[PDB]
Parts: C-alpha cells; structure tokens; sequence
C-alpha cells in the first residue's frame, strides 16, 4: 500500500511545485502589467491635457 | 545599527554586478560589468570629458567607446577595471561612503587565492572599508534556501558551476566548471534567429534577442516529441512585437536554445552538460553524502531560470542515479539573486559579527588574513 | 515510515490545492488588467496622433 | 537502593561499548569505541570547536577527524583516549554522576595485572566513583548462561578467545586466543564482493558491507556440499538493496566469509582455527574436567551470532572429541551481550554487595586491593 502512498506523495508534491511556480512567474507577470498600465493611463492623461491645450 | 544597517553587500559578476544593503530583499543596484573608454576626443552636451564610462552609461554609449569586461568567467582578469566598476557601486550607485561601512563581497568557486589576497588589498588599502569578507557564490545560494549540504549548479552569464557543500565547507575536488552560459546562450538563440529568416541589423535589434531569450525561452521536457509537437504545428508559436511594429515569431527556437545546456554540441561544445555535470560531481564525492546532495539539488543564476529547467534536471538525473536514492531539485523564484539575497541573510545576521576582517586584523597580519 | 509518509502525502495535497485556487483568481485578475492594459494603450496612441496632428 | 539501581555496567569492548544499570535487561547504551580529533581547524553551524569527538559522533563526522581505537585486540592501549570514553559514558550516554554511582567493569582475558590496577587508579582517582569491581569477560558470560564451569568461546571484533572456567575460576594456562574476529571479516566478505564483480566505492558503501555480513551471512554446516550446492544453483542466492535502488545480489559467499573462522587460511592466517582451538584448550586443561568442559561450550560475542554456528561446532567437535563423551554447544540469542547481561546479574545480586572495592579499601590498599 506504500509504495502506492510514496507515489501518490511524490506526483502530488510535484504538481503542487509546478502549480507554485506556474504561479511565481503570472503573479511576476503582474506587478509588470499592472505597472505598465498605470505607466501608460498617466502617460495618456498628460497626453490628453497637451492635446486640450494646443487645440 | 552601526553596522546592522551599514553591511553592503556587493555580488561581482560576468555580465552583472548586484549590490545593496545587508538586509534589504533584493539588491538595491544592478548593472552591467563593463567598463567603456571613448574611442575618439569630444563630449556631451554639458559635461565634461570623460575618461571613462561604466555600467549602463558605457553600454548606452557603446558605439564611442571601446567596451571591457573585467571578470572573465567569474574571475577577475583586469584589477585597473574592477576598481573602476567598485568605485562606480560604491559612489553613485549605492552613493555612500565606503569607509563607515563593512562590506561583503563574493568570490568564484576555485578563485585563486592570490586574488581573494588582492581584492583585500584594494578594499582595505584604496576603498579604506572599516572591514569586509569574501563569501564564495554558490555557498551563499545554498545558504539563502535554508540549508547547508547540497550541491549548487550555479549558472550566470560568463560561467556555469557545481560546487557540493557539506555543512558550509565548499568540496573543492568535486567543483566542475562549464564555461557556457547565457552569454553563449542569446548569440546562439540570435543565430537559430536570423536562421529562421531573420535579420537583426542595427544595435536595436541584437540587444533585444536577448529580451526574447528572457521573455520566450523555455526548457522542455521530452525536447524530443516537442520538435515532433513543433512539426505538427500547434498553437506552440510565439510572435514578440520588436522596438517598432515588425513582429518577430518564435515558435519552436524557443526551447532549441536551452537544449543548449544539456547538448552544447549544438554549440560545438565537447564538454558534457548540466545535468551529466551535476552527477559527474556527485560520483566524484564521498559516498556516505552523496545522499544529502542529491537530495538537495539547488539552482541559482539567471540562466537556471528558463521554466522548466527544474523538470527536466529532476528527471535527467532520476535517471543517471541509482533508484534506491531520493532526487530532489530545488529552483526558487528569487534564483536570479540567490547569491547576493544569501549575502544579505548572512551579514546581517547577528553571528557573523565575529567573522568580519577588520582593519585591526589586515594592518596587523597582511592580505594573508582574510585569505583563510 | 508510512503514518509519515500518508501524513506528509496529505499536507502537501492540502497545500497544492490551496495554491492551485490562489492561482485561478491571479491568472485571471489578470485578463482584465492586461485587457484594460491594452484599451488604455490604444486610447493615449489615438489622441498621441490627435495632438501631433492639431499641433 | 542506594546502590541496587545505582551500579553500573561497562563493558568495554574492541568494537562497541555496551553499557547501562545492573538490573537492566540488555544495555542503555552501545556505541563504537572511537575518538575521533578534527584534521582541521573549524565548526558546525550553532557549535563551538570541539577538540574530540566519541561513538558515534566520531563515525558520522569521520571524514575530518583522525579515528583512534583505545581498546586494541580487547587490551587498553591508550589510557588518554579510554578516559575519554569512559567520561563520554557516563556524563553524555546514561547521563549520570559518576560519583554516586558504583562500577562494575571488565577485562580481558589475560589482562596484564598492571592495567587492572591502572583503570582503578583512574576510576577512583580520576572519576571518584563510590566502590567499583573489574570482572573477566569470559567469565560473566558463563555466569549469565546459569552456570559456573565451563568453556566459553568468546568473539567479539577484534579477539577470540577460549576461556575454560572451573567453578568460576578462569584457567589462565589453557586460555586460547585468536586475533581473528568481525573486524576481520567484514573486511573479507568485502573483497569476496568485490571479487563477485563490485564496488563499494563511497563510504556508504562501505559501511553497508557490514550490515550484509550481519544479516545474510551463515555458518554452513557441511561446507563442503554447500558450495556443490551454490553451483547446481538453487534458489540459496540473496539480494540485499543497497541505500538506494542498487540492488546488490550474494548468493555464495554468504557462507564462505564465516567459513574463514573454521578455516584462517582464506585470509592468510597459519592459526588453527575455532573449533580445533576449542579442543586444544581442552586437551591443555584437567582430565577429570574435560568431560565438564565438553557438555558446556558456552558462546557469547557478535561474531558467534552466525546462524549455524552452533550445529557446525557441535559437529566440528564431536568428531575431535573421544566418543565416550557428551559435546555441549549453548548459544543463547542475546549472546552479543551475554558478558553484559552476567554482569548486570551478578552486580545487581545479593551477594555481591561484599566484593565491591570502596574507596575505603583503595585509599587504604593503593590499586593493589582489586587487582586480587
């Protein structure tokens, strides 16, 4: 029955590392996306302004 | 506090130097290791004349200047240079003064200790640091993930490296050194690149297939059927839009380069590869311990960071070692600053006060004392 | 070796599971910020080319 | 009380030190007989320097430490080292005070007067114990199999030994000994491993050839045919596997490393060999003891722990043996500490109380007094 419980153990262990950094790298992924949105709505409002301004 | 605070911490690289405070999570600076010499007499607008040029305003200003690389895999080929790029971490990078505050510095594995004698020398005699310690690389990975014996395959830009440690003491008989890395790795990707029909021309154009070697590449597992996989075409293919609109795609190339780091006869390279490599080190150990190592694999370098690049180093070596034994390869998400974040644990840490080379040490016993 | 084995076998699925679910809601967090990434983007770049053009 | 939990029992041995409280069973503590001193100057992580390491701390660290055994062939040979172990029994193994505690301990068989008076120099001036008492180990393995005559054959790891005892009186002059014992043959088995195609290359490999000999290795009786046999090959063949998947298999030699006890020509040894030396100690003593003699072949030691040990003498000396006598071969299961267990018996008696050496016959009789 163990061989079967270590097995089991060692498939689940793996799945749960390759889900866990799966994960490392979208979170990560994020803070970038999230950064390079903010990065670019205060690049357009500033943008849009000028643009008020010259018109 | 006096030093709490004060601890720097600065991780000399092939292609990166990574440098901050004892303490913080993350180095503070990170920046190329070059050091640029302008090609021709002028200036820019508003400043002076330059004799010299470092980190990213030497690589920004690489077509007037004629680029070096101080550290030739990992080890300090130019010590005119190094002080150079020292000089530019402590002053304007971290801006402090170096002569309040201690400094922990890392060396290579095999780093010949003639020159862990001469870093001495420059620190305590032309930065005039109060006091510092030279901790080997892969030791302060292994260190950072918690423990103390296992094996680090260490893998940055100019180096690749596995150094067994058993209750700290690095092995030095059973340390193997791979010179290919991600250097190698991004002029092979480039060639695989222009290759698939490509060109890239203009100094825009090569420094950015190293952003795609970063951002796209991947380690398979089964490199095998995932050519198959490539040749039944699959929505495997990956277009990276370029500086400008010309969309680049990049769908199979994308793993044929970390493929690299187990076959380097794609590079005509003879030498064996990473996860042979891990082993060979390994059967080159005592016996009673190869246990701990292998179930302690842990990888640090911004080349070990490809995904998938744990995987495949879990089942190559599952494979090569005998089945009555544990494999057990760790890879955290930091890895690409393992070393310097095991720095950073280290010399702020409330033991490590007793170890530190002081000026009181060095005028008193020469270079000789913080050699070991 | 066993009640260890099961035991350990048993906290680590607990744990994959937990991450797993973790993921979901970051993976998809996500579709939205890089989606309204993207509209924002192609917003500032029409009224980029507004502004050139009344200027 | 004061002293019916209160005696101790070490029995110190060329391999192992078995130790523990008279009354006790079997002993709180075994250990190995090492000292080990560090090579190099350095530290665990959380300890300080240790000058020395015993047992099996000095095993597990043998790498940086030089190893050195006190007790060679069961005859103390350095007293520096000894007191080390000694200190290392009672403060860290059973925890005690020594100093509240009396002491049984014990010898050799033909221990030189001078040592006997030299451990009790050290137990009581150097240890302070309240009464001590030194019995031969012969002899408390005889007593703990019930009776008070007969022979025993004693082997442990590094001795063998023939002891004909006469109503508890070990007879110095028809003593046999034999410096052939485990030690011997863990390191025959080892070749004879090799030799079937092996490597015990690593020190967990080696080790481990040990833990074969203890559980696979058996005393054939009929030696002879059992070898035909191995050829015929029957399902006699024994796979062990090793740390890890290494499955290792011994069919034959299984038996032909204790076959070395009965023949010392396997290992270039020109002695006779256990059964004939049991004989010849026999035939050295009375004549009107040797039928007692014969029907009480008393075994104690690791070594004798063979299965089929017994049925092999009892057969290897019937036939040496004039036919009108009974041949008597007693091997009891805890053998490996029958030495132990005779003194444990015998300190936690009733009678005994009257032979303990207080320090009162000591600060009056110098070393004297026990050495009888």
């Amino acid at each position: 029955d163990l061989e079967r419980a270590e097995e089991r153990a060692e498939l689940s262990e793996g799945k749960c590392a390759e889900l866990e950094e799966e994960l490392k790298t979208v979170t990560n992924n994020l803070k970038s996306l999230e950064a390079q949105a903010e990065k670019y709505s205060q690049k357009e409002d500033k943008y849009e302004e000028e643009i008020k301004v010259l018109s | 506090d006096e030093d709490e605070t004060t601890a720097l911490v600065c991780d000399n690289g092939s292609g990166l130097v990574k440098a901050g405070f004892a303490g913080d999570d993350a180095p503070r600076a990170v920046f190329p290791s070059i050091v640029g010499r302008p090609r021709h007499q002028g200036v820019m607008v508003g400043m002076g004349q330059k004799d010299s040029y470092v980190g990213d305003e030497a690589q920004s200003k690489r077509g007037i200047l004629t680029l070096k690389y101080p550290i030739e895999h990992g080890i300090i080929t130019n010590w005119d240079d190094m002080e150079k790029i020292w000089h530019h971490t402590f002053y304007n990078e971290l801006r402090v003064a170096p002569e309040e505050h201690p400094t922990l510095l890392t060396e290579a594995p095999l780093n010949p200790k003639a020159n862990r004698e001469k870093m001495t020398q420059i620190m305590f005699e032309t930065f005039n640091v109060p006091a510092m310690y030279v901790a080997i690389q892969a030791v302060l990975s292994l260190y950072a993930s918690g423990r103390t014996t296992g094996i680090v395959l260490d893998s940055g830009d100019g180096v690749t490296h596995n150094v067994p440690i058993y209750e700290g003491y690095a092995l030095p008989h059973a340390i193997m050194r791979l010179d290919l890395a991600g250097r190698d790795l991004t002029d092979y990707l480039m060639k695989i690149l222009t290759e698939r029909g490509y060109s890239f021309v203009t100094t825009a154009e090569r420094e950015i297939v190293r952003d795609i070697k970063e951002k796209l590449c991947y380690v398979a597992l089964d490199f095998e059927n995932e050519m198959a996989t490539a040749a039944s075409s699959s929505s495997l293919e990956k277009s990276y839009e370029l500086p400008d609109g010309q969309v680049i795609t990049i769908g199979n190339e994308r793993f044929r380069c970390p493929e690299t780091l187990f076959q380097p006869s794609f590079i005509g390279m003879e030498s064996a590869g990473i996860h042979e490599t891990t082993y060979n080190s390994i059967m080159k150990c005592d016996i009673d311990i190869r246990k701990d190592l292998y179930a302690n694999n842990v990888m640090s370098g911004g080349t070990t960071m490809y995904p998938g690049i744990a995987d495949r180093m879990q089942k190559e070596i599952t494979a090569l070692a005998p089945s009555t034994m544990k494999i057990k390869i760790i890879a955290p998400p930091e890895r690409k600053y393992s070393v310097w974040i095991g720095g950073s644990i280290l010399a702020s840490l409330s033991t490590f006060q007793q170890m530190w080379i002081t000026k009181q040490e060095y005028d008193e016993a020469g270079p000789s004392i913080v050699h070991r």
